[PDB]
């Protein structure tokens, strides 16, 4: 028999399936004998303490700053002052070096959120002694010469001695739950092209710029010995908190500065010499 | 991967951890390695296919610092931006990669003509673009496509994109994701370990492509190398919130 | 000639990449 | 772990670490890296016929050449650098019988622990950082900054307590097994004898009081937690 | 097939046999015959359907020996790289082949035109390309694909492609798969069980087609025949790995 | 399965004029390639055939030496399997210090070979082209090899075959004997990537014209 | 031990012996000298370190120097002689992976096996002796004939038939460990590298027939069956 089929449906046809997505569905073609064989992970695999999301590489400690710490510098003196803002390190000058894996992973995101980690490390010896303190200031700012301005807010007061080395969460207190990236979602600028007005008039977005700063001031005056150097450096790390967040992927803000050269034909690019 | 908690000797008392952001606004999570690597990147905006030629060589790599623009250099087929996309970002990070990669190829035509795909495992080389294969100068008698690789046809009038998974045909454990300069002519073999094959795309008259990028389902990255020394100039190109 | 395609012998190993030796490269 | 009052040879409480018929001592606490996984199950394919391991020889400490540390030496700055294991066989202790056995097998899959001594005087300060980047060959001039190497598997040393420090490095390379030797005969398309990098990079430099000691000395060891070697020939000379 | 383990009457101790790298890599195989049978071979790139003739001729045969081009000999309208393939160099070791081929056809057009391939069975002849059935002039008011032999419609405008499976409808047992010589005059019968039938294209307007085949899921070979006498210069146009 | 028939690769002779030491055959077992510096033409073996479909292949190697002899000829041979280094010519010590399996000929004229794979990756890539559209034996020039499919990596595994005790037959008897070397792929031959076929046929090679209408009736 | 009847490849009843990554078959029965034990007890007095085996480059068979047997020899005449381990590590198979642990070693107990092969053909006949001497420095000269080897330790090899030979040689030795190697900075007073030696002899001459070869071949190959090591030293060149 050739009975008629009457089952019917109606259909919106689509040129590609899951194409904005990282996951769900696919209509992928394996290039293969077996449409349905997959590369084998039975023996070569993902090793388990290599990160799996941003958020586990923002955990990574990474060196943000430095800073010298003399006998010379009096009480209440800034020793260290920086805007804490992960989406950019200058918003008035351009970076060349090594960002954190923090600043780094966050510059692929628009939005942030969560506490910031710090830890500062005196590279010093036993024979040196003083104390800072060290503050998280929010919406307003102290003035440079006023200590007690920087003393009335979120602080920790650390006696350097026999410990070298001290941890500070910055805690999150903002307006909102999270916070826009300073850097650009799109920038299609790549010859170094001399800005004008036009130009900023029609950029991407507005940079809210971060009024957050976190500071550092002696409390009592660096007091080492004489057979001791009289000054120290002091190293700043930064990382993500445990509770640490990211959204809404964009334009990388940093890209690579060093040894970067674009892929040629290999052999017939003039390999052969 | 190092953590670094492992240096951090203090025990001290600090300010609370708070609850996190993650779930609040949406439930479109983006942290995931393998997520940002699962979506597109654009490789190649209309680029021209001849049918002189062989076909248009794609080498099956990810996108990464190796094909990064730099003003002043010589003028490539290549998007200007993939350096800047977070795929490329995240690959710089790890020198391993193992799986498939997908190719999403959209022909900018209607014809009835069929553009064939076809996939060359590991063969030791790394190309791009138009290339006459052994310098001939004919190639409709003796097609790539037709002579015996694994081969899709895309036809424009029906469907003129497709998106065609490439598998892990080496002979390496790890295809190498980046070298340090992409044009020194050091030991051959190793030369060639940056990819695991090439795609050729090959039409019948002269016709433009558009092509993207992105990781399989069947994929892992390795070989943790942390973040490289970088620049940025984002800020000159914009207003600030006090004028 | 293209520079990047061979390294400069002072600072190069027989296997043309920076040598351990060089430490100035950085 | 925890001292103790002065004797007639001071505070005796030191540790140490006894490796086949060599022992290192430590006077203060050591940091180290995480105990980390290789590449397994692609040894049995590779190779048709049964890999060998000589403990006795490859597992025991062998110093290398001394770092010398300056005032001079800025942030960033490489004091040594190592491509293993080719610097282990022909640039460094040279005379070694850890080295016995790649003159012999042309493969292997090899394991390293590599201990640092630093000897730096209670009026100096500094900070030095020692990392490994694994498969390196034609990738040791990028991703090679400090920040790379406080991400990557690495120890900190302190030039003033002189603390030790043990990095671990596990067998992670893109093929499954490292060429031990270059020949004559053999192919030169293969780069042989460098599965990784070690450096050793200034994190801040050294500093000293009024009339001190403008340098101080570190000195690395090296050991093989779990070498198996491949492919027997005949014997050559390193390099 | 003899394996020859009976001439090897040795039994003194060997190395390890080890362990399989099937399954390592991917779980793609790729060492079954009838896998490498059943994925696609070009045979026509881009040749002409003209509608002064009955059709363009296709003869019911897989890729073999008997569809290699030789340098020297006289033009033919197949691709060149057709003895090269692997499932080609499979055929070439098996005389022997029953059931079903499946024959994928794309028509270079748009139009609203229908071309219809018509399945002729077993008559005994062998032939290709365009040819006029019985010399005539004229074939509109009397088409092939309206005779009653089983047929279909290709109509470009909604699909340019189509795949179509031809039956094992012959005499014999089995079909052969090659000669010595292709061009002998020989017992004519005989010449005949070369092929199970014909498959023909027949246009309304003139337009250019292109055509692949394959083994069916209903397809099996036999009688093994070894490996014949061969010839390579892929050395000769190659570097080594040491320049 | 077609890997597991045995082939006849190579032959050669052996004669009580060779001195101990000496190499009576001597070998680069790639089954990609037979030859990097010249042109093959004759019958390819089984393994070989199959393995010229592939960009990739893995596992041992076994070989069988027949010795085409008799009861009255007598001697001795080390085969060697050398990997990544090679040995001299004239210097045997070389080849002793690798995989051997000396066999002392007799009564017993047939020696098996298991050639072990040991390389520092899990499958080896074929020497031979993915892809070749030369068909008309175009003369070759930089510019062709420059922009070939990919690089040879040419492998320096070798198997040799060198006297040990000088081969002395009886003066009733032939001086000089043939040894066949067969070769086929072990039980775990691996084979992945389907390319196009290295070899192709060389001999009776004619295409097909359209019968009868192509001047067959006389 | 038993032929069977004729075939493809005539009668396959072969046999062989596989030590480490080397295999030696045989066409016809074996001659095997007793298993005879070595002197234990004072190892772990002599070294108070623990001694080191590395059986998977020591225990493998090695061939050495050919020997060529004429009809001009007379019984007594020596074809060859090794004087061990001194000729196995500096004169024969110097290349030899076997040789690797006696770079770095400086004292060993050494049992090995060495296993003969002869290739003579049908219509010759003769008969060759081998025979071990324990501990001979300064007594090679003496005891030294076909009846001292008949006495000692052999095995016996007729020319005709090729009949294989295995002689098992302990440790015999008048002190603890025998030194490995001579050196600059070492002592010249004791004898290095010498517990034993090995001679090859004619028991009766090599007969041919009328227009028959004049001469034939034997192989020997060695191997360690028990090669323990004691002293770790810097590496040195051998000899």
């Amino acid at each position: 028999d050739k009975p008629k089929d009457v089952s019917s449906i109606t259909i919106i046809p689509k040129p590609r399936l899951g194409f904005p997505h990282g996951k769900g569905k696919s209509d992928a073609v394996a290039m293969r004998v077996n449409p349905v064989a997959l590369t084998s992970f039975q023996d070569v695999s993902a090793y388990p303490d290599e990160p799996r999301t941003t958020l586990d590489i923002a955990r990574i400690w990474g060196l943000r700053s430095t800073f010298n710490w003399g006998s010379g510098d009096e009480h209440g003196k800034e020793l260290f002052n920086t805007v804490l803002d992960p989406g950019l390190r200058f918003y008035d000058q351009d970076y060349e070096g090594q960002i954190t894996p923090m600043e780094y992973v966050t510059g692929l995101y628009n939005f942030w959120s969560g506490p910031i980690e710090l830890r500062f490390d005196f590279v010093s010896n036993a024979f040196h002694t003083g104390t800072v303190i060290i503050s998280a200031e929010y919406n307003r700012s102290s003035t440079n010469t006023d200590e007690c301005q920087s003393h009335s807010t979120y602080t920790k007061t650390f006696h350097l001695g026999e410990q070298k080395s001290v941890h500070f969460t910055v805690p999150y207190i903002y307006d909102t739950v999270v916070r826009r990236n300073t850097a650009s979602a799109y920038l299609p600028v790549t010859d170094y092209d001399k800005v004008d007005n036009v130009s900023r008039a029609q950029a991407m977005g507005i940079r809210a710029e971060s009024k957050m700063r976190v500071k550092v001031r002696v409390v009592n005056v660096l007091r080492p010995v004489a057979s001791t150097t009289s000054t120290i450096e002091v190293l700043v790390y930064m990382r993500g908190g445990k509770n640490y967040a990211l959204h809404g992927l964009k334009q990388s803000t940093y890209w690579p500065s060093n040894s970067v050269v674009p892929i040629d034909s290999f052999p017939p690019d003039g390999y052969d010499p | 991967m190092d953590t670094g908690a492992k240096e951090d000797e203090d025990e001290t008392a600090n300010f609370s951890d708070g609850v996190t952001a993650m779930g609040f606004q949406s439930l479109d999570t983006q942290v995931s390695i393998k997520d940002i690597l699962r979506r597109p990147v654009l490789l190649f905006n209309h680029v021209e296919l001849d049918p002189d030629y062989t076909g248009f060589f794609i080498p099956i790599m990810p996108p990464s610092r190796m094909m990064q623009y730099k003003s002043g250099d010589k003028e490539t087929s290549f998007q200007r931006l993939i350096g800047r996309t977070p795929q490329a970002a995240i690959m710089n990070l790890f020198r391993f990669w193992r799986g498939s990669l997908r190719y999403t190829i959209i022909i900018h035509s209607t014809d009835g003509h069929p553009i064939y795909v076809t996939h060359v495992p590991h063969t030791g080389n790394r190309v791009y673009g138009l290339m006459k294969v052994n310098n001939l100068h004919e190639y409709t008698k003796v097609p790539i496509f037709g002579c015996g690789l694994t081969t899709e046809m895309i036809i424009p009038s029906v469907n003129p994109s497709i998106c065609v998974e490439v598998p892990f045909d080496t002979e390496n454990n790890w295809a190498v994701t980046f070298d340090e300069d992409a044009q020194r002519n050091y030991s051959w073999r190793d030369k060639g370990d940056t990819v695991t094959g090439h795609l050729v795309v090959t039409p019948v008259v002269s016709v433009y492509m558009s092509v993207w990028v992105e990781a399989g389902d069947d994929f892992e990255v390795s070989n943790f190398y942390g973040p490289p020394s970088v620049k940025t100039n984002d800020w000159n190109y914009a207003f600030s919130d006090e004028h | 000639d293209n520079p990047h395609r061979f390294l400069p012998a002072n600072v190069s190993n027989r296997w043309n990449e920076y040598s351990s030796a060089y430490l100035p490269r950085v | 772990e925890v001292p103790s009052k002065e004797s007639i040879q001071g505070d005796a409480t030191q540790q140490s670490s006894k490796e086949e018929n060599t022992i290192i001592t430590r006077d203060q606490q050591q940091t180290v890296s995480e105990n980390i996984p290789s590449t397994v199950g692609d040894l049995v394919i590779a190779s048709s016929e049964p890999t060998q391991q000589f403990r006795s020889l490859t597992n025991r400490w062998m110093p290398i050449n001394s770092i010398r540390v300056t005032v001079n030496g800025k942030r960033n700055d490489l004091l040594a650098q190592y491509y293993i294991p080719e610097d282990f066989l022909s640039t460094h202790a040279k005379c070694a019988p850890n080295t016995i056995p790649f003159e012999t097998y042309v493969y292997g899959k090899y394991e390293l622990e590599m201990k640092f001594v630093a000897n730096g005087n209670k009026f100096q300060c500094g900070k030095v950082i020692i990392s490994v980047k694994f498969d390196s060959y034609q990738a040791d001039n990028i991703n090679t900054g400090f920040q790379a190497a406080l991400s990557r598997p690495h120890i900190m040393l302190d030039l003033s307590t002189n603390n030790e420090g043990v990095l671990k490095i596990p067998f992670r390379y893109h093929r499954a097994f490292v060429r031990n030797q270059t020949h004559k005969t053999a192919t030169a398309g293969v780069r042989p004898g460098k599965f990784a990098s070690i450096y050793v990079q200034v994190l801040s430099p050294l500093q000293t009081g009024e009339g001190g000691a403008n340098d101080m000395f570190i000195r690395p060891f090296y050991r093989y937690t779990r070498a198996e070697f491949a492919g027997m020939s005949y014997k050559v000379p390193l390099t």
